[PDB]
């Protein structure tokens, strides 16, 4: 529950209503014009939003809201680019990499997750287990075997016996 | 116009002003161009099929006339491969047999049953 | 099976009836038309429609009787080379090469495509869904066309499809078998 | 079930609104009890449609 | 718990496959003169024009 | 009421963000953002082991129009998953963020029309995969198409009038004889359905004569050999976003399309029939990666090279093979990686910087943008197939399942690997070598969302490159579902 | 905890019920899968006899090389749909 203020905002655009369009401010190639705009520019960025003020208010408020956000949203941008202006810093943070790092990027690593771990449950990892076990049923005297030895002595079954009842499926055949 | 596809495309042009093709390659390099890397003046008029005739298009040798050029290349393949097979005809004989091999020719060593001893097996 | 068709009998029977389209076809160009005309400038100012329908008319049942007796049979392929008979008296009236070729082309695929659908602009009674056996079979019944079932017989697919890539006369296991 | 059945159809009244609004340049919120309006005819043809149906589906249950 | 929840959808689907067979079968299927036509006055015998009448004209 | 109520706050929540907000730029990020986390959820709980169909849910039933419907009897439009269904839709909705992000800083002119239509066009091809009729599958095979136009014709480059009707006009015209094929069998079977149609066989005259209208309408969306003249000029005045999905996206649902419809209810019609197939695969991969050569253009040529995957790509559907589906659909889901990648350098970057896509202005790109050079060549080297990048698995897989069924048309068709060396490379030494060009001020170089982009464009093919079994676990049962070598 | 799902077959199951339909076809399935690692387990005994053994591979498993270049044939994913679609003896 943020907070904003009207009377600020009526004055904001009584401070717009007399300054020059956004292609004349700054293609005068300085503190006489350029310094109340260097302010106004930093206006653009104060952030006076709201979560639940944009909620529990009406359209007056918001066009007007929205037409001086779009006119400090020019006075910025112009200004950083003929041109707080006056600075150098790096980096300013921009418009969409809230939600591409922090939801984009995140959900998109958890698909990574999931995916090698979903990858465990395999038709390769239960055969070779549910072969193992056919060949423990029907021979079950292997299991009285060491327990190094009984990796050898199941393949001895397996390279020795069929065990793989698909001819039993196809009684229709013969 | 000099290859018989820049013939075969008179007729699609209406407006083009269908200049003649000279590869960018064969231009001298020493005169100064706008563009040294490719020897071309700034507004030059581009073939009709350019690309075969850029700096970026093949190496176009300039030595030998093609046609010559495929004669002297089947002309060694033809003198190697003649000269090299006449020469079987005159080769000298051996003067040792080939050396053998015991246990029935090594038949069970490399593979083999007694019924399949005629496919495995040398020189008993 | 079949009958082989009279080509001389077929074609001056066309030949006939593309004279009759071609002389009501003039009639129509006189009257519907403006400026000088009178009773001669049926074939004068006829714009050539009497060579169309009687070269047409000729030339499509010609080659279509003469395809149809040397192959000694009957589908959609005799219109397919008679459409293409038809497209080259069309095509010789523009004097150009390529538009000959073309019209060859495309009017005999426009032909080919009519015949083998049937060659009929309206349908057949018969043989279509609402005077046909359609549905599930009943019994081992031979699976007509328009019916489903739910497993052929190996012995019909092996005919139909051949003895080769994956289909064989036995399935692969059992023919593989311990005893 | 009738009242998803009734929603649904409202909804295609507050879209004819909406959009009616939208032809005439208007805002989207231009006369808000239109919506009410449009949202009770719409929903009043839902209701006749969903009995129409009802009624044909007993029929076909009486034929056996 | 999910190959019985595909053989309720497969039944739900082969019931209106059923269903449709049944109303193009009922739509073929000949209809009597007092459902087709006039439901009361179910004879399609006429005694048309009754003034000058003749005994003898009814077969 | 529950789900209405969500309904009722989103669609407030979404007015008054129109309201306050200019741009819904940033809720169709949100909410194109948010499938994800909903996706993946259904992908955890996902069962693997059953061939079966997961998450059902039918549209637009007698007894309930307006949602979901529980009855024994059902005429509405069937909706679903398994596996196969599943990997497109993973494919999709990781990628439609990135074109919604692809055109940020670029529209300036109806922003708010322009995400509609693209958030449109992904959500259209999401419910492509979801569904589960011949008939749902098909209301939403051409839905598509309206927005397509529009996107097409208004936000084009230029002569983009042309480009829009052509995206109308070819799909469509390809379109309506699959919607013949669709009728046909709806008229006999009276079940428009994709669960029991395996059980359903066909007189091998009628199966044989209606392949042919779903053939000749996928020859159209994966362009083959009397089509593809479409395909390279409605690229090359597309604008950014509605290249990267049509060529990640559009045209891979007729990859999916030929194993959805065509493989398991034409089961005898095709083993007749593939040698025709094996023609037009081997002459495109033949021909049109071989018109690639003379090309002016930059964006054409990445459309043809489009063009020849696909063309590799239904030679190993259609083997009859193990091999050659799997290898099939690792070529779908890497392409659609690479692909709007090279979208992103040809028109999304370079065209932003210099608006002309003429060949012939551009070389020198490493004097003076080296972390762009880096990124044509990774990525064409990508695009070729060198191994460890997933393309390779891909073209692997399906040069060898279409060399079991014939061996001389895989011979034959193993030297696509050369023919797309040679355009590729062609190009990436034009643009990175040579003195930096007349024609060209300095510009800027990449910047933060152009390498956000496309770094997950590059882990994306590489993760498959390394292991592709991190999508085995789904599609097992699918490379069965469509062998019938008995 | 490894499960063990019955054996459908599809002979005399009544193809108009849905569920004995799709257990058949995951049941044929899964056996085939079973079938094949029978053929991965002896490529993998036959490698190791051929890196122990060295220069007498060709005498000391003869009978596994051709044991692998028999099952190599017969043993490998082949589809549900051609002993569902057709039958045999018909
Ligand atoms: C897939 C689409 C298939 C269909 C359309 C394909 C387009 C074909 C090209 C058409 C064309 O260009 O014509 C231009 C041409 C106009 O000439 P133009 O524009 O002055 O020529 C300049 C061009 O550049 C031409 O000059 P050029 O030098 O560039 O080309 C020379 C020549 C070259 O021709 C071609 O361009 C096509 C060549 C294809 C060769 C293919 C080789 C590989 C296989 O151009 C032509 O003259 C083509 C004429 C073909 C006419 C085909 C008529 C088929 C009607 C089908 C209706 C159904 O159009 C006409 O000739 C008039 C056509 C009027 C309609 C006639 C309807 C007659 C119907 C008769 C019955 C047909 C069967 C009906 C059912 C039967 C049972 C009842
Ligand atoms: C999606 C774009 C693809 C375009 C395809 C269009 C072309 C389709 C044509 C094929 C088709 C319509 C089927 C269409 C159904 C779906 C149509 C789908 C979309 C339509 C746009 C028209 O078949 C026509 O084919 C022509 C040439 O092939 C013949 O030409 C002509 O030949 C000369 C006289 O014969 C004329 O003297 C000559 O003048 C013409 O030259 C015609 O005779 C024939 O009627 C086949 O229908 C027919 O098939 C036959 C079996 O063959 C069926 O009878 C069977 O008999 C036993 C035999 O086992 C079995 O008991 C059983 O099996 C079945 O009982 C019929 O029941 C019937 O149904
Ligand atoms: C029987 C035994 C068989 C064993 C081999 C027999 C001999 C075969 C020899 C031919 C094969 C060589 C490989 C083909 C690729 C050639 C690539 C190439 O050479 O590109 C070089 C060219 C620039 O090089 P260059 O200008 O000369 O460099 C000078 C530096 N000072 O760069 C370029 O700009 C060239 C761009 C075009 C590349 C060539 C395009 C045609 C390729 C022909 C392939 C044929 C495919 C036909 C398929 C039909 C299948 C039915
Ligand atoms: C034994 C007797 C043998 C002969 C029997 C055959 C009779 C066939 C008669 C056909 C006559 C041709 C019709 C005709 O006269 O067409 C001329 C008329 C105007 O044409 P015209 O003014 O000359 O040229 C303007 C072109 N822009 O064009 C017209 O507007 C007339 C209207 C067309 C005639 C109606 C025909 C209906 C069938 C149309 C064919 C559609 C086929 C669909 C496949
Ligand atoms: C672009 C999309 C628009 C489509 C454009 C297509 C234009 C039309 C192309 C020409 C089609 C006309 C071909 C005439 C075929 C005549 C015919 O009778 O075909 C016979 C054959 C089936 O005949 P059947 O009675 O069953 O006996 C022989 C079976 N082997 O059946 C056949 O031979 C197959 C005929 C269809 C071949 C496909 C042609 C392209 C479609
Ligand atoms: C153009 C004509 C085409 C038809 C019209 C377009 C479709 C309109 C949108 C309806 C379809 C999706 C939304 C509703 C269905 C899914 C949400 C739902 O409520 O059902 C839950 C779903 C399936 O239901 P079930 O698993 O059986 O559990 C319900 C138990 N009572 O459980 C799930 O598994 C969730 C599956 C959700 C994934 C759906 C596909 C994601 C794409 C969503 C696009 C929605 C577009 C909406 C546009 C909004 C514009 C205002
Ligand atoms: C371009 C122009 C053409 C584009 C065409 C696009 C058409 C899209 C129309 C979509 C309408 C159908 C949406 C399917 C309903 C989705 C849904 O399930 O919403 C929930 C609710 C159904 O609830 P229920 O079925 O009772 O089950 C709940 C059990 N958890 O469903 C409801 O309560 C109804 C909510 C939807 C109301 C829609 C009103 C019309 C919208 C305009
Ligand atoms: C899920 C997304 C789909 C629903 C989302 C709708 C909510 C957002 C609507 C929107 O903001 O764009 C509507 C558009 C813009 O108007 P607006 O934003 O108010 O002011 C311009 C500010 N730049 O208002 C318009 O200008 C729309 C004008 C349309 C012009 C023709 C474009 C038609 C595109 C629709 C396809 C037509 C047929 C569709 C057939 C069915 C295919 C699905
Ligand atoms: C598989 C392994 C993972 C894939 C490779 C991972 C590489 C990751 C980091 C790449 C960094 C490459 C780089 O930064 O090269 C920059 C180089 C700059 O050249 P420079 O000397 O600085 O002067 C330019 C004049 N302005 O720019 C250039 O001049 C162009 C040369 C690019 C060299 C890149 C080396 C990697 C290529 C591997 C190919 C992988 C294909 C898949």
């Amino acid at each position: 529950l943020r907070a904003y203020n009207e009377e600020k905002e009526l004055a904001l655009k009584q401070r717009l209503s007399q300054l020059p369009p956004p292609g004349k401010a700054f293609v005068t190639a300085k503190e006489a014009e350029l310094a109340e705009l260097a302010e106004i520019a930093a206006l653009y960025k104060t952030d006076r939003v709201g979560i639940l003020d944009i909620l529990l208010l009406g359209n007056k408020h918001a066009r007007l809201y929205r037409d001086n956000t779009a006119l400090l949203k020019d006075y910025y941008y112009n200004g950083r680019r003929i041109l707080w202006e006056i600075k150098r810093e790096g980096a300013e943070k921009e418009d969409w990499v809230n939600q591409m790092y922090f939801l984009y990027a995140p959900s998109l690593i958890l698909l990574l997750i999931v995916m090698v771990y979903k990858s465990r449950e395999d038709i390769t990892f239960w055969a070779k287990k549910e072969l193992d076990q056919r060949v423990l049923d029907k021979h079950p005297e292997i299991n009285d075997a060491p327990e190094n030895e009984r990796d050898a002595l199941i393949v001895e079954r397996i390279i020795a016996g069929d065990y793989d009842k698909l001819a039993s499926l196809q009684k229709k055949a013969t | 116009i000099r290859a018989s596809f820049d013939k075969a495309e008179e007729p699609m042009l209406g407006d083009y002003p269908d200049i003649d093709p000279f590869p960018a390659q064969l231009k001298n390099p020493y005169k100064k161009y706008d563009d040294q890397q490719d020897r071309r003046n700034l507004e030059e008029p581009l073939s009709v099929n350019d690309d075969l005739y850029d700096m970026w298009s093949p190496d176009r040798f300039t030595h030998f006339k093609n046609q010559d050029a495929l004669k002297y290349f089947i002309g060694f393949l033809t003198i190697f491969f003649g000269a090299s097979y006449v020469a079987t005809y005159f080769v000298p004989e051996k003067a040792a047999i080939p050396r053998e091999f015991p246990y029935e020719g090594l038949w069970k060593e490399s593979g083999g049953t007694e019924k399949s001893k005629a496919f495995f097996g040398q020189r008993s | 099976h079949f009958h082989p068709y009279n080509t001389l009998g077929l074609a001056t029977q066309s030949a006939m009836v593309g004279l009759g389209a071609g002389v009501v076809a003039a009639a129509a160009r006189n009257s519907l038309a403006t400026g000088p005309r009178n009773i001669l400038t049926t074939f004068s100012k006829s714009g050539g429609v009497v060579t169309i329908f009687t070269g047409a008319s000729i030339a499509y049942v010609f080659t279509y009787c003469s395809a149809a007796n040397l192959r000694e049979r009957k589908d959609g392929w005799n219109h397919m080379w008679a459409g293409a008979a038809t497209g080259a008296v069309l095509g010789a009236r523009t004097k150009l090469v390529p538009a000959f070729i073309g019209w060859t082309v495309l009017c005999g695929a426009a032909c080919g495509l009519f015949g083998w659908t049937g060659a009929r602009f309206n349908a057949d009674r018969k043989a279509s869904l609402e005077q046909s056996p359609k549905g599930f079979v009943q019994e081992d019944a031979h699976q007509t066309f328009w019916e489903v079932v739910h497993r052929r017989p190996l012995s019909l697919t092996v005919e139909q499809l051949g003895e080769g890539r994956g289909i064989n006369a036995v399935p692969i296991a059992t023919a593989t078998e311990a005893p | 079930a009738l009242f998803t059945s009734l929603v649904g159809a409202s909804g295609l009244g507050f879209a004819t609104k909406f959009l009616s609004n939208k032809i005439r340049l208007k805002p989207a919120g231009y006369y808000p009890l239109g919506y009410v309006f449009s949202g009770v005819a719409w929903a009043g043809l839902g209701l006749v449609l969903h009995n129409v149906h009802q009624h044909s589906l007993e029929v076909l249950e009486k034929k056996k | 718990d999910i190959l019985n929840e595909e053989a309720k959808i497969v039944q739900a689907l082969n019931n209106q496959r059923e269903l449709t067979i049944k109303m193009h079968e009922l739509k073929r299927e000949e209809k009597d003169y007092a459902h087709s036509y006039s439901p009361l006055f179910s004879d399609p015998v006429p005694q048309g024009g009754s003034i000058g009448k003749a005994p003898g004209s009814s077969r | 009421m529950f789900l209405t109520s969500i309904l009722l706050s989103s669609l407030y929540l979404f007015n008054r963000i129109l309201a306050w907000q200019g741009n819904v730029k940033h809720f169709y990020l949100f909410a194109s953002n948010l499938l994800l986390l909903f996706i993946v959820v259904l992908y955890i709980n996902f069962n693997t082991f059953s061939n079966s169909f997961q998450f059902n849910f039918e549209l637009f039933n007698s007894l309930n129009p307006f949602g979901l419907s529980n009855s024994d009897i059902s005429n509405g439009l069937l909706f679903g998953i398994d596996g196969l269904s599943l990997t497109f839709i993973l494919l999709t909705v990781l990628l439609i963020p990135l074109t919604l992000l692809g055109n940020w800083y670029n529209i300036n002119f109806n922003s708010n029309l322009y995400y509609t239509l693209v958030l449109a066009i992904g959500l259209v091809i999401l419910l492509n995969f979801w569904a589960l009729d011949y008939i749902s599958f098909y209301i939403l095979f051409e839905a598509t198409l309206p927005l397509l136009f529009i996107l097409i014709h208004i936000y084009g480059s230029s002569d983009s009038e042309r480009a829009s009707f052509y995206v109308l006009m070819f799909t469509l015209s390809g379109s309506l004889f699959m919607l013949l094929s669709i009728v046909v069998i709806s008229i006999v079977l009276n079940t428009t359905n994709f669960i029991n149609h395996n059980l359903f066989v066909l007189s091998l005259d009628l199966q044989t004569i209606i392949w042919l209208g779903l053939f000749i309408a996928i020859m159209v969306k994966t362009p083959l050999f009397p089509i593809h003249v479409w395909l390279p000029v409605v690229h090359s005045e597309s604008p950014l976003a509605g290249s990267m999905i049509l060529a990640g996206l559009i045209l891979k649902l007729a990859l999916y399309a030929i194993l959805r419809l065509l493989l398991p209810l034409l089961c005898e019609a095709q083993i007749l029939y593939t040698p025709m197939i094996y023609i037009i695969s081997l002459l495109t991969i033949i021909l049109t990666s071989l018109a690639t050569l003379r090309q002016i253009d930059l964006k054409v040529i990445i459309a043809y090279s489009s063009i020849s995957h696909m063309g590799i790509a239904i030679l190993g559907v259609c083997s009859n093979t193990s091999l050659g589906i799997y290898g099939s659909i690792v070529l779908g889901v890497a392409h659609g990686f690479v692909s709007p990648a090279l979208f992103l350098i040809v028109g999304g970057i370079l065209y932003d910087r210099y608006h002309i896509r003429i060949v012939n202005y551009y070389k020198g790109l490493t004097t003076y943008m080296p972390q762009l050079a880096t990124y044509i060549i990774i990525l064409s080297f990508a695009n070729i197939g060198t191994p460890l990048t997933g393309n390779f698995t891909g073209e692997f897989l399906s040069l060898q399942g279409g060399f079991i069924r014939n061996p001389i048309i895989g011979g034959i068709s193993c030297i696509s690997v050369l023919l797309a060396a040679i355009y590729q490379l062609k190009l990436t030494n034009k643009l990175t070598g040579g003195i930096s060009s007349i024609y060209m001020h300095r510009t800027n170089d990449v910047t933060i969302r152009e390498k956000f982009i496309m770094n997950i464009l590059i882990i994306s093919t590489l993760i498959i490159g390394i292991c592709p079994q991190i999508m085995y676990n789904l599609l097992y049962w699918t490379v069965n579902n469509y062998i019938y070598i008995i | 905890e490894h499960q063990r799902p019955e054996l459908v077959s599809f002979d005399d199951i009544n193809y108009n019920d849905h569920k004995k339909v799709r257990e058949a076809q995951e049941s044929y399935t899964r056996e085939q899968f079973i079938r094949l690692e029978a053929l991965k387990t002896v490529r993998k005994a036959l490698e190791k006899c051929y890196e122990e053994s060295g220069p007498n591979h060709f005498e000391d498993c003869k009978n596994l090389a051709e044991q692998y270049l028999d099952m190599l044939p017969t043993h490998r994913l082949q589809g549900y749909l051609g002993y569902q679609r057709n039958d045999p003896s018909k």
